This record gives C-alpha cells, sequence and structure tokens, in this order.
RNA sequence: GGGGAGUGAAAUAGAUCCUGAAACCGCAUGCAUACAAGCAGUGGGAGCACCUUUGUGGUGUGACUGCGUACCUUUUGUAUA
RNA sequence: CUAAAACUAUGUGCCGAAGCUGCGGAUGUAUACUUUGUAUACGUGGUAGGGGAGCGUUCUGUAAGCCGAUGAAGGUGUGUU
C-alpha cells in the first residue's frame, strides 16, 4: 500500500455562492481559501487543484472593526521615481469592491502558478445578481 | 477482504491475494507465516475495530523470498573544510503474498 | 609448499611507506603532516 | 617504472559524467562543473531522506483532519479519543481509510466520539 | 533509397552556408535548383554545385527520373582551418582562422 | 570534390591513409516549453511516446509541488561585492 | 485580526527535531564459553594532528606456464556484485 495522490482528471469543482452582507472580512476570507485551496477534502493533495468554486455576492456590504474603515490604507507603485499611491478601504469599497477580496483572499493562498490558478474560481460580484445561474450554485452558509 | 496487519514496526492494510515486501524476516522461503494480532477487519457496512486487537481474527501469509532493494548512496561533504565520506547501503526485505483473512 | 609461487614472510614484518599529498580519504592530504604557514612548513624547515 | 596516467584517469572522470546525465549544459559537459554537481546531489538526497518523513505525516495529518470534520470533531479530539480507546491505528492507514472508504471511517469517529464521552 | 553527394573542403564557413542549406531542405529538386539559381548569397553557387552532382548521381549510376526526386538529407560540417598571423597596433599579434566545410546532399524520391 | 566500377581479408585501410577518446559544432526522432521570477538540483508526482507482458513491469520526457545562496584557499568569521 | 487571531490568570488536548522508542543492517572496544563463534554491555559529529586496514596502476620472478584470429590490448553501450 501507498498513500496515492488526487488525479487531476478526476478531480470535481463545485459551485457555491456566498452572501457577504454584514461580514468581516478576514475572517470570511480565511473561509474562501480554504475552499479554493481543497482542504476541506479527504482527497486533499497539495501540488493539485482540488477546490471549489466561489461566487461572493453583495461585495461592497463587507465590514471591518475599529476605525479601520478611514484608516486602513491600500498602497500602489506604478515603478516610476515617485510613483507611490494610497487609497482608503471606505473610497476603494464603494468604488471597487472586487480588489478588496482580491487582496485579501490572494494574500491568502500560495504564490506560484497553482496559487494563480485557484484565485480563478473566485467570482464576485458587487451587487445581488451573479451571471452563472447556468451552473447552478449552491448557497454556502459560511 | 481488506484487514490490517503489523509487521516490522510498520502497519499494512491487506487484502486476499496481495504481494507485498516487509522487513527483513526469520522465517524459510516457502514456509507460512500467521498474523494473529489484527486491527481492524472490514467485510462491507460490517466493520470489527481491535481495542487495540480483534479478538478471533487471522491473516495467513506465505513466505515467497527475501531480496535487497536498489542501492543508495550516501554522501556527505564539509564545504572548506577538507571533509569528504561515502557509502553505500542495500535494505533487506522478505516478500510475502497474502493468502486468507478470516475476520 | 615450496616454491617461488608460495613463499611469505612472517606476520608484521613488513609495513607500507607514508605517501603525503594523495587525496582526502588517506589521512595525510593536502598539507602532509606539516600545519598551516610556518617555518616548519616550508621546505627545509627545521630549526638547527 | 614509469606510469601512464591514460586510462584510469579516463575511466574516473567517464564514471562522474555519467552520473551527471538530465543536467543543464555545462553541468552535463564538462567534468569539472559535473563533479560539483554529482556531489551537491548527493547532499541533497542526504537531506531529503529525512524530509520525506516529515512531509508525508504532514499529508496524512491533514486528509484525517478533512475526514473528521465531517464526522463531527477536529484532528486533536479524534486522535485524543481514539487514544483513550485503545486503539493504535497509525496516520498512514487513518489517511488511506478517510480517502477510500467514508464509512469505515465514520465507524472509527463514532468510537472516537464514544471514548470521549 | 537516397543518392548521397559531398563537397568537402569549401572555402566558406559553416555558418554561412547553413543559411542556404536552410532555405533548400525537404524541397523538390527543380524549385530548390530555382532557389540557388536567383540569390545573391555565395554559398548558394557550391551548394548548387554539389546538388546538381547528387541529381547527376542518381540518374546515371541509379537511373532514377528527376521529376520525382526531392532534397530528403542536407547538411554542412566543420573542415579544417588555416592559422595565419595579423600584426595590430603597437606591435601586438592577432591570430586568424580561415574557416572550411563540408556540404552533404542526399537525393531520394 | 565526389558517385559508380575495379583491387584487396579489410577502402568510415584511399594517401591529412593503424586504433580513433574528450572539449567543441551539426542533421534526424520522442517528450517538454511563449501569465512566469533566483547556484538549475533534490524529495514527490500527473500526463504523453515507445518496448514489452496480460505487470504493484522497462526506457525517454517531466506539467504542478516542499526544501535549497557553486567549488577551492585563507580566516575570529565568506553566497560573499 | 477588536466579547481577538492582543494582554493577564487557569485547564484540557494536539502539532513539532537527524532528541527518545520500534523494526532491519554494519562496525570499534572489553568480557563469557567454544577454544576464531556467537551472545552481552557501552560506544561509532569532527579542522590541525596521531593510529589502523585496504583498492587500483607500470615493471621483475613464479612463466618455455595459462588465455588469444572460433578475435588480445584499447574505444563505446548494457546488465549485475
Ligand atoms: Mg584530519
Ligand atoms: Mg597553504
Ligand atoms: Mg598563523
Ligand atoms: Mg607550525
Ligand atoms: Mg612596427
Ligand atoms: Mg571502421
Ligand atoms: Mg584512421
Ligand atoms: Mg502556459
Ligand atoms: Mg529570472
Ligand atoms: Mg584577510
Ligand atoms: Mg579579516
Ligand atoms: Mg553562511
Ligand atoms: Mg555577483
Ligand atoms: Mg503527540
Ligand atoms: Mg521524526
Ligand atoms: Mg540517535
Ligand atoms: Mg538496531
Ligand atoms: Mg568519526
Ligand atoms: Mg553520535
Amino acid at each position: 500500500m501507498k498513500t496515492l495522490s488526487a488525479k487531476p482528471a478526476e478531480v470535481q469543482h463545485d459551485w457555491f455562492v456566498v452572501d457577504a452582507t454584514g461580514k468581516t472580512l478576514g475572517r470570511l476570507a480565511t473561509e474562501i481559501a480554504r475552499r479554493l485551496r481543497g482542504k476541506h477534502k479527504t482527497s486533499y493533495t497539495p501540488h493539485v487543484d482540488a477546490g471549489d468554486y466561489i461566487i461572493v455576492i453583495n461585495a461592497e456590504q463587507v465590514q471591518v472593526t475599529g476605525n479601520k474603515a478611514l484608516d486602513k490604507k491600500y498602497y500602489r507603485h506604478t515603478e516610476f521615481p515617485g510613483g507611490l499611491k494610497e487609497t482608503n478601504f471606505e473610497k476603494l469599497v464603494a468604488h471597487k469592491p472586487e480588489e478588496i477580496f482580491e487582496r485579501a483572499v490572494k494574500g491568502m493562498l500560495p504564490k506560484g502558478p497553482l496559487g494563480y490558478a485557484m484565485i480563478k474560481k473566485m467570482k464576485v460580484y458587487a451587487g445581488s445578481e451573479h451571471p452563472h445561474a447556468a451552473q447552478q450554485p449552491q448557497v454556502l452558509d459560511i | 477482504m481488506y484487514a490490517v496487519i503489523q509487521s516490522g514496526g510498520k502497519q499494512h492494510r491487506v487484502v486476499e491475494g496481495e504481494t507485498l515486501k516487509v522487513e527483513l524476516l526469520k522465517a524459510e522461503s516457502g514456509a507460512t507465516i500467521t498474523f494473529d494480532d489484527v486491527l481492524m477487519v472490514v467485510n462491507g457496512d460490517n466493520i470489527q475495530i481491535g481495542a487495540p486487537v480483534v479478538a478471533g481474527a487471522k491473516v495467513t501469509a506465505e513466505v515467497i523470498g527475501h531480496g535487497r532493494h536498489d542501492k543508495i548512496r550516501i554522501i556527505k561533504m564539509r564545504r572548506r573544510k577538507h571533509y569528504r565520506k561515502q557509502q553505500g547501503h542495500r535494505q533487506w526485505f522478505t516478500e510475502l503474498k497474502i493468502t486468507g483473512i478470516s475476520g | 609448499t615450496l616454491r617461488l609461487n608460495e613463499l611469505a614472510p612472517a606476520e608484521g614484518a613488513k609495513r607500507e611507506h607514508r605517501r603525503l599529498g594523495r587525496g582526502i580519504g588517506s589521512g595525510v592530504g593536502k598539507t602532509g603532516g606539516r600545519g598551516i604557514k610556518g617555518q616548519k612548513s616550508r621546505k627545509s624547515g627545521g630549526v638547527r | 617504472a614509469r606510469v601512464k596516467r591514460g586510462v584510469v584517469a579516463h575511466r574516473r572522470h567517464k564514471k562522474i559524467l555519467a552520473r551527471a546525465k538530465g543536467y543543464y549544459g555545462a553541468r552535463s559537459r564538462v567534468y569539472r562543473v559535473a563533479f560539483q554537481a554529482v556531489i551537491k546531489a548527493g547532499q541533497y538526497a542526504y537531506r531529503d531522506r529525512r524530509q520525506k518523513k516529515r512531509q508525508f505525516r504532514a499529508l496524512w495529518i491533514a486528509r484525517i483532519n478533512a475526514g473528521a470534520r465531517q464526522n463531527g470533531l477536529s484532528y486533536s479530539r479524534m486522535i485524543d479519543g481514539l487514544k483513550k480507546a485503545q486503539v493504535i491505528i497509525d496516520r498512514r492507514v487513518l489517511a488511506d481509510i478517510a480517502m477510500h472508504d467514508a464509512v469505515a471511517f465514520a465507524a472509527l469517529a463514532e468510537k472516537a466520539k464514544g471514548a470521549l464521552a | 533509397m537516397e543518392v548521397t553527394a559531398k563537397l568537402r573542403g569549401a572555402a566558406i564557413s559553416a555558418q554561412k552556408a547553413r543559411l542556404v542549406a536552410d532555405l533548400i531542405r525537404g524541397k523538390s529538386v527543380a524549385h530548390a535548383l530555382n532557389i540557388l539559381n536567383f540569390s545573391n548569397k555565395k554559398a548558394a553557387v557550391l551548394v548548387k554545385k554539389a546538388l546538381e552532382s547528387a541529381i547527376a548521381n542518381a540518374e546515371h549510376n541509379n537511373s532514377l527520373d528527376v521529376d520525382d526526386l526531392k532534397v530528403s538529407t542536407i547538411y554542412v560540417d566543420e573542415g579544417m582551418s588555416l592559422k595565419r598571423i595579423m600584426p595590430r597596433a603597437k606591435g601586438r599579434a592577432d591570430r586568424i582562422t580561415k574557416r572550411t566545410c563540408h556540404i552533404t546532399v542526399k537525393v531520394g524520391v
């Protein structure tokens, strides 16, 4: 006997939709990343993407505690001699809620081709509606 | 039929007709050995779990032969310290084949 | 038992000469038992 | 007794270069580079013989965790409960049963739960 | 069956001739002859000589038909160099290698 | 310069001519490779191609993944720029 | 990351090293009986350095022997110890 690896051809990703209204950001991100990597499956293999698809709706209703809505800063550098750019959480959430989940979840995943391939299975939408009605998502109560 | 047995300090999950290698044994090639310290037996929604042993369970097996694994090369080196050392290794094993599982 | 083919010396009577500077595994390799960088490590190194 | 270093030297270089097949560039062509490449490969293999046993136990523990959390426990409590019920199945076999036989693993989880209560 | 022709000792380097050999590899014999006829490269003349020789060998010694032939194989190898001296400034001297090649053509149906 | 013919036991013994290694440079076949960051391996490990048996075999390649800053010398101490 | 994923106090589990235990193998020293064979026990990271035991190479005797055109040395692959 020996320990077998999961075959990518036998892997079956499933589809789930999670509602983000009134939820702490990081305590949701950890669950999303754990589902994206496949740690909840007994066929988990660290070199195979045996994860699941997640749909986030109402991405502009996610919450932070304390004073972070005004005090949490997001940074960027354009690679020009003085191109450091700064924004807020609350300016960025009313203007681009997809990037907040992008950053929060991608920071919690591996950093390489398989990590780039896992983040593709997260689909974030600001409103209540998504376009993937043909995939038949389940309501995951995270 | 999926029993669980102990041998050579390790544990194995076996079925009937399976051929497996374990650590070297003292038994003779062509003899028959019996494991009577069995840990679990599963016969299909019928599951006997030992605490730590299933009482009247037997697993019989036959000794096909003894052999060596392929050569491993050990290399020790210390950079800038004028020290190198090399060694070879082949590990011994006994090959069994499972004949019967009682339950 | 008496041939030029079949004559051996007594046990412990011959030894192999010591050879310096012939690799790591001999124990007498790189510097050959002399140490590092002194007057006694030079050629003709002993003092009177 | 003049001794020529032609055959033995050539055979040693040849044996070192036969152990470097598949390496990139001068690492499979040039003796000076291939010799360091073979030594470093041996060092890596010595260290990874030790690391393999850690990686495989980590994988077993992760699969057992995934299996136990479907049955209502965490890994810690299932391992504690099985040790309190005198079950001595090791992790290599528990992970196998988790990955291939869900019914027997539910039986093991129920035994552990019963031991805890 | 392939019919061979060799041109050993061409007074050009193999790197320059490989460019022309890449242009006709695997083509029909007439098309390759056209390409070589209307080239401004110097290696084209030597390669056309070797190809003409291979076609003549295929039709004379082997008695084959020419409109069915192809340039199935062609490759260029290096020959032996000529070593020369070039005086440089301030009394220094450089070494010049004059390079050579071997062209090999194989024509087949 | 070669291809036939012919000599010879032998012509990749053809005159740069016994044997004919390595560095270096081609042509052919198989697999991999154009969203991904580092001493180029090592521990795993899917797929494909060719052999073979009715394989828990053999050969080549290696997607993805954990770990991992050459060797010698001299130094209190070197991935050391 | 905010009734924490911070801090203080207490408790129950678990993870975690080449440490320790299990199984298989080699080796140093000393002892016990055969009287040279195995057990027992303690040990087995190493620079400078000291001690011990070996492999392979050319040449002389053994050798007017033994192997070789039914193919030696050398070169190039494969398998195995
Ligand atoms: Mg020493
Ligand atoms: Mg010195
Ligand atoms: Mg000094
Ligand atoms: Mg001194
Ligand atoms: Mg002048
Ligand atoms: Mg020949
Ligand atoms: Mg020759
Ligand atoms: Mg790609
Ligand atoms: Mg780069
Ligand atoms: Mg200095
Ligand atoms: Mg200094
Ligand atoms: Mg360092
Ligand atoms: Mg540098
Ligand atoms: Mg523990
Ligand atoms: Mg350990
Ligand atoms: Mg130890
Ligand atoms: Mg032991
Ligand atoms: Mg020691
Ligand atoms: Mg020790």
